[PDB]
């Protein structure tokens, strides 16, 4: 019943005080905490970090989860775009998973609050240029995780979260798996499946690669174009997979170029080796993003 | 009308990342420069408002110079104007740029790096 030590991690629980929930799941719940120096070079501060942990009801194999997606950010190392590990409470008494607090909620939510008129934030509402921002920065961060031969199996809106200076920050580490020497992830058992956001081959295989998380990339874009839609609308899961192997794709959102929305197409291409890797996500990003800025004029006619 | 050569504030020869590296050194709301762009008979009003930097399209034709809906007779009438009338959000042109203007209110540059 109990977890294995460590020191360089390991955070006092006096030094923690619990707060207000910002999110719940079934078996979890992450809730809002200050931590007196948990930044080692300021050791008597108080940081404002968000918790994640278990409900009472949660099983054996519910914790070995957490402990797992937890060595998943150990392992991963520490990237701008990647949310960032603090520590853990893992000794004598409930486990609790400490990270870098994020002010702004997950990118859905924030990007709901931040749509044209009709919770609302209008005077932060959403630009071409923010929505190609955000891709950028998650396309960066996935090319960063990629490159540590990791996958993440579940690219989502609901699994990004907006910093107060809107840096995106890719998490929920609770499907990820290292690949490394192997380069496909095989699911034996069955389980949640964001079936929404999976590759065909990963419906119907259960493997799952780099390959099909440039699948889910391609529906976090529409999800962040849609500013913060739900994809397949009208459509079943159950539906979803033959649909998809005979060609069925979402429609351009109108907040997207032909451009972007070909990017997007290709990273829903139906053979694997044609997609996009992150590292070319990257570079193109980069440019789009790079042109918008440049060629923004105000227009003072309204 | 081409008065304006002469004033503190334009440029005939600057480019849209120099104004921004000029204006990124002035954080304040109302720093402004105008420009001259490559396309002939055009301009640009580089600002500052709500903490941000923003760059308008000023179009001349025959004995009139354009801004939105605005005309004006000259660019010197255009920038007199947006002095003593809003240009964007109640923002109204304050702080004249040049690398002079930056000597004194502007952030210094970093000599290293
Ligand atoms: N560091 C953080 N800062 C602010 N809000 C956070 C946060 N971490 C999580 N949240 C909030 O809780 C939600 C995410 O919870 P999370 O995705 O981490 O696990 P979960 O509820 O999805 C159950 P499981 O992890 O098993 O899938 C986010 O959508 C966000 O609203
Ligand atoms: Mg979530
Ligand atoms: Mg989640």
């Amino acid at each position: 019943f109990e977890l294995p030590e460590d020191p360089k991690w390991e955070f006092p629980r006096d030094k923690l005080t619990l707060g207000k929930p910002l999110g719940e799941g079934a078996f979890g719940q992450v809730v809002m905490a200050e931590a007196v120096g948990i930044d080692k070079d300021k050791p008597k501060e108080a940081v404002t970090v968000a918790v994640k942990m278990l409900k009472d009801d949660a099983t054996e194999k519910d914790l070995s989860d957490l402990v797992s997606e937890m060595e998943m950010m150990k392992m991963i190392g520490k990237h701008k775009n990647i949310i960032n590990l603090l520590g853990a409470c893992t000794q004598d008494g409930p486990l609790y998973v400490i990270v870098a607090y994020a002010s702004k909620g997950n990118l859905r939510e924030y990007l709901r609050a931040r749509r044209p008129p009709g919770n609302r934030v209008p005077e932060e509402q959403m630009t071409f240029k923010d929505l190609v921002s955000c891709t950028y920065q998650l396309a960066r961060g996935m090319e960063y995780l990629a490159s540590q031969k990791c996958i993440h199996r579940d690219l989502a809106a609901r699994n990004v979260l907006v910093t107060e200076n809107n840096v995106m920050k890719i998490a929920d580490f609770g499907l990820a798996r290292d690949i490394n020497n192997i380069d496909f992830f095989k699911e034996t058992t069955n389980g949640r499946l964001p079936v929404k956001w999976m590759a065909p081959e990963a419906l119907f295989d259960r493997v799952y690669t780099h390959q099909s998380d440039v699948w889910s990339f391609g529906v976090l874009m529409w999800e962040i174009f849609t500013l913060g839609g739900s994809p397949y609308p009208g459509i079943p899961v159950e539906e979803l997979f033959k649909l998809l192997k005979e060609g069925h794709r979402m429609d351009k959102p109108a907040n997207c170029t032909n451009e972007l929305y070909m990017m997007m197409r290709d990273c829903w291409h139906a053979v694997p080796s044609q997609r996009p890797t992150f590292k070319q996500l990257v570079e193109d990003l980069d440019r789009i993003l790079t042109l918008t800025t440049n060629e923004e004029y105000l227009d003072l006619s309204q | 009308m081409n008065a304006h050569e002469s004033k503190e504030w334009y440029h005939a020869s600057l480019t849209r990342a120099q104004a921004e590296h000029m204006l990124m050194r002035v954080p304040r709301d109302g720093a402004f420069l105008v420009r001259k762009r490559n396309e002939p008979n055009s301009y640009a009003i580089s600002f500052r408002a709500e903490g941000k930097i923003k760059h308008c399209r000023v179009q001349q034709e025959g004995q009139t110079v354009m801004l939105g809906n605005s005309e004006f007779d000259s660019l010197v009438d255009l920038i007199s104007y947006y002095e003593k009338h809003p240009l964007y959000r109640k923002m109204k042109l304050r702080y004249p740029i040049n690398e002079e203007a930056l000597e004194k209110i502007g952030t210094a540059e970093p000599d290293y790096g």
